[PDB]
């Protein structure tokens, strides 16, 4: 139901929070080795609060990462609760369309060349459609083919 | 069960491992069943006690406990007089009726009458003004409201031209625009999230009861 | 003391058989719906 | 239900899915594959067959079932005939002698 | 004047029927009488003007869940911190350390406790954590059930309270293309021409021919809006194959009129003929002929529209709130760096 | 590692429940994240 650009925006927010956790506290410019420390730890925190993981070692002491983690966890609850709501809305489709009427369908009284209502030729249905007088305008259309 | 924790250890024995697995599964079953019953409680559109459409079957069935009263001595009596189809009900609906409009509109809302037979002209105004009634979608037995003058009055053509020009410029759109106020409540199940704060407060009072109970618990602890 | 009525009255053959009438300005029908009641709980302490 | 006779003997003996023997009768019927209408001896069985057996055992009489071909419209002489009189064809659909 | 009405002037047609809406021209060149059915000018598509559906995430809150959650955080934090966290007479920085960790612990328990942080020692604090977790899973169940139940409800493009909007005056208002027109040589061209000169001057460049061509244009995507008669739109939209497009509202149209007849000179029946129409309502023929000839196919209480997800917005609005909290955290960082 | 691994995965399926502990390898943390994604997807499809 949603385009890939939505998930690309979700990941973009993961990059914004990831670079934000590095922009807050002071560190040192990397770009020398392959694996970092505060970047990998901040990514583990983003995937820990977003995807709801579990691994005990500490807690964010700064209030900036506390509020950012609170609004980020709230955003995670919003996207998972909205995704679950879209799943229930997808399962509650029930398809209440393309149904019938009941004792008499309106399309039976109106002629239609693209939706022919054929029947058994030379049977009791021809006698029932012959002895009637109500639906007599359709016997000529349903009589052929 | 309640999904909490602390972070200090883990059950080493396999008995508490399997018991904790089936216990967590039972917790997921009871919370998923509680959420499912909550959604089933909010999805209860009550798709019952509704109407039919252009003609209700109860109107043709004579009943003594659900009288379908109407405005006595009005146009509805003439409409029920010039017809020939529903002639077996004019004798039943002819008796026990009110000759006033305010008595009927006040009676159907002040717990007196069961139902009323009247056009939607006043029903849409009283419903869109008092915010107590609601109109349907279909409009069976359509009628027109015109102006009648004398046969020897030559001004009927000029007044008719004033009505035509009054409906061609857009003055009727201004009258209906300034005399028909769109208030809410379009259906019986359109905005289920219009309360919420009371449903959450009904549990909040129990949370406060748990706070006082916690004060009693710490009172036991300090003792 | 009557010359012209501005009230939205109905048009029938019994009334129009002895007088001339004009075209209506609004065509509306009759309804039978009264009101609707939605069952719900205000307090809601579940366990119901 | 019309089923052709297997091999060159009588009907195929079988059972149902609940534990009850099924009875089949002899019925002569044509064939839709061959353009002609030959007398094809087959075996009939179904609801009307079991009802005919019930009525055949509740009353002391002998019967003989036969399959009817086409002509199930009461004979509606609508074709422009060469100036001739018509009569009751199929209709009530009984006395084909 | 020319056309079929001229047949009334040439004394070759004493009476004629068809799509003849009562107005001033027909009542000016010839006579008139009472119409038997009502109609008017309407738009084929619904009254929406191409608007995006609002966000459905902040609607259940209504500026109440956040405020009440903040108050409950204040009273639960205060009452919870002045029972067992304050056991020895300390200074001001004492209870603050338990408040800063307490609000993050409660926030961790509300959002499925995405971080276990730690745990105290008192058993009553553990019981209160259990109760707060019960309120967290109950609030989560009511939040998912309330959000899902609200999503199942009608959240499609709702009708607006504005008939004559920006498209009836200035054509250069919406950047994407929006074509609209009608069939030339008719009552709608003269009515709109005499009521909106800009809509006519901008409408003559988009003309139709028939009804099947307009249906093919609206089905393929060539035409956007189609303004025509109310009856032709009820039969056209009624006899639809997929039942996708719907008229404005459910029957509320402007300029009420009706199909009537025209006579040459008032000398025959005339009035009694009108009584004949008054006889129809006396026999119930309007219901049988209405449900027999005026009926459609897509007649099934058209009041709710549901499909897939369009939010290419709601989550964008929540992301905008995340940007607002980001700027608030930036200003808070500036205030922290100033000290 | 199997006895603790099955209890860790069981803890991740039934919504945390018990954080138990965590290893050291980053790829194991990524696999824990993917297993948690399948856990919340299976939970959403289970409740829905
Ligand atoms: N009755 C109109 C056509 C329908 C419409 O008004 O769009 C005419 O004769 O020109």
């Amino acid at each position: 139901p949603f385009q890939s650009t939505l998930w690309l925006l979700v990941g973009l927010s993961v990059h914004v929070v990831a670079v934000m956790l590095y922009l807050l506290d002071r560190f040192s410019p990397f770009g020398r080795f392959e694996d970092a420390l505060t970047l990998s730890s901040a990514m583990w925190f983003s995937w820990r609060v977003l995807l709801n993981s579990g691994l005990g070692e500490g807690a964010p002491r700064s209030f900036s990462a506390r509020i950012l983690g609170m609004v980020w966890a709230g955003f995670a609850m919003i996207i998972v609760a909205s995704y679950t709501a879209n799943l229930a809305a997808f399962l509650v489709l029930r398809r209440p369309e393309e149904r019938i009427t009941g004792i008499n369908d309106p399309r039976l009284r109106n002629p239609s060349d693209k939706f022919i209502y054929a029947t058994v030729k030379q049977s009791s249905v021809d006698i029932y459609f012959r002895r009637q007088v109500e639906l007599s305008t359709m016997y000529r259309h349903m009589e052929k083919h | 069960l309640l999904n909490s924790g602390l972070g200090e250890g883990a059950p080493r024995s396999f008995s508490a491992r399997i018991l904790g697995m089936v216990w967590a599964g039972f917790a997921m079953i009871i919370v998923a069943s509680y959420t499912a019953n909550l959604a089933a409680f909010l999805v209860l559109r009550r798709p019952e006690e509704r109407i039919t459409g252009i003609n209700d079957p109860r109107l043709r069935n004579p009943s003594d406990k659900f009288i379908y009263a109407t405005v006595k001595q009005s146009s509805v009596d003439i409409y029920f007089r010039r017809q020939v189809e529903l002639s077996t009900m004019y004798r039943h609906m002819e008796k026990h009726n009110y000759e006033s409009a305010a008595e009927a509109i006040q009676a159907v809302r002040d717990n007196k009458l069961h139902a009323f037979i009247w056009d939607s002209a006043v029903l849409e105004f009283e419903a869109s003004q008092k915010c107590d009634l609601v109109t349907t979608g279909e409009l069976f037995f359509r009628s027109g409201f015109g102006i009648g003058m004398r046969k020897d009055s030559p001004w009927k053509q000029e007044v008719s031209l004033n009505i035509l020009k009054s409906h061609e410029n857009g003055f009727m759109e201004e009258l209906d625009k300034t005399w028909v106020r769109y208030q809410e409540c379009d259906s019986r199940s359109n905005a289920p999230a219009t309360l919420t704060f009371e449903n959450m407060a009904g549990v909040f009072m129990l949370v406060a009861g748990g706070i006082v109970a916690g004060i009693f618990l710490i009172f036991i602890e300090i003792a | 003391q009557a010359d012209m009525i501005v009230a939205p009255l109905t048009i029938n053959n019994e009334r129009a058989q002895y007088i001339e009438f004009s075209k209506p300005f609004k065509y509306q029908g009759l309804t039978i719906l009264v009101k609707k009641e939605i069952p719900r709980s205000t307090l809601d302490s579940f366990m119901q | 239900y019309v089923r052709p006779t297997t091999s060159d003997g009588t009907c195929r003996e079988e059972y149902t899915i609940n534990g009850d023997p099924i009875k089949k009768v002899i019925c002569n019927g044509p064939d839709e594959t061959i353009p002609g209408r030959p007398t094809v001896p087959q075996c009939c069985y179904g609801f009307c067959v079991d009802l005919l057996i019930k009525l055949a055992r509740e009353m002391d009489f002998t019967y003989e079932v036969h399959l009817v071909a086409d002509g199930k419209f009461g004979t509606q002489e609508r074709v422009n005939n060469s100036n001739a009189a018509a009569w009751n064809g199929m209709m009530g659909e009984l006395l084909s002698g | 004047w020319n056309g079929m009405i001229g047949e009334v002037v040439t004394k070759r047609a004493y009476m004629a029927v068809g799509s003849l809406t009562i107005n001033e021209e027909r009542s000016e060149v010839v006579d008139f009488s009472v119409p038997f059915i009502e109609t008017g000018i309407s738009v084929m598509v619904s009254r929406s003007n191409g608007t995006v559906s609002p966000s459905a995430f902040l609607e259940p809150f209504s500026a109440d869940v956040w405020v009440m959650m903040f108050v409950m955080l204040l009273i639960v934090s205060a009452v919870a911190v002045f029972v067992f966290e304050y056991f020895s007479p300390v200074g001001y920085n004492g209870p603050s350390f338990t408040i800063g960790k307490a609000i993050w612990l409660l926030w961790g328990l509300v959002f499925n406790n995405s971080l276990p942080v730690q745990n105290p020692k008192g058993t009553t604090s553990k019981i209160m954590v259990s109760v707060w977790a019960f309120f967290a899973v109950i609030f989560l169940a009511s939040y998912t059930a309330n959000l899902a139940a609200f999503m199942i409800q009608r959240r499609y493009v709702d009708q607006v309270s504005g008939l004559s909007d920006k498209k009836f005056q200035r054509p250069n208002d919406f950047s994407p293309a929006f074509r609209f027109g009608t069939v030339p040589n008719g009552s709608t061209e003269r009515n709109i021409r005499n009521n909106y000169l800009e809509m006519h001057s901008y409408m003559v460049k988009f003309n139709q021919r028939s009804v099947q061509d307009a249906l093919l244009s609206l089905k393929s995507g060539k035409l956007d809006a189609f303004i025509y008669d109310a009856a032709v739109l009820n039969y056209m939209a009624g006899r639809d194959e997929g039942c996708k497009l719907v008229t404005i509202g459910s029957g509320k149209v402007f300029a009420t009129t009706g199909y009537g007849i025209a006579i040459q000179k008032d000398s025959g029946w005339k009035r009694q003929v009108d009584l004949a129409i008054l006889q129809l309502f006396g026999d119930g023929e309007m219901e049988e002929l209405e449900a027999l000839w005026l009926t459609g196919i897509c007649h099934n209480e058209k009041n709710e529209v549901m499909s897939s997800q369009l939010d290419i917005d709601n989550m964008a609005g929540v992301f905008y709130m995340l940007a607002a909290a980001m700027a608030l955290s930036l200003i808070t960082f500036i205030m922290e760096h100033l000290f």
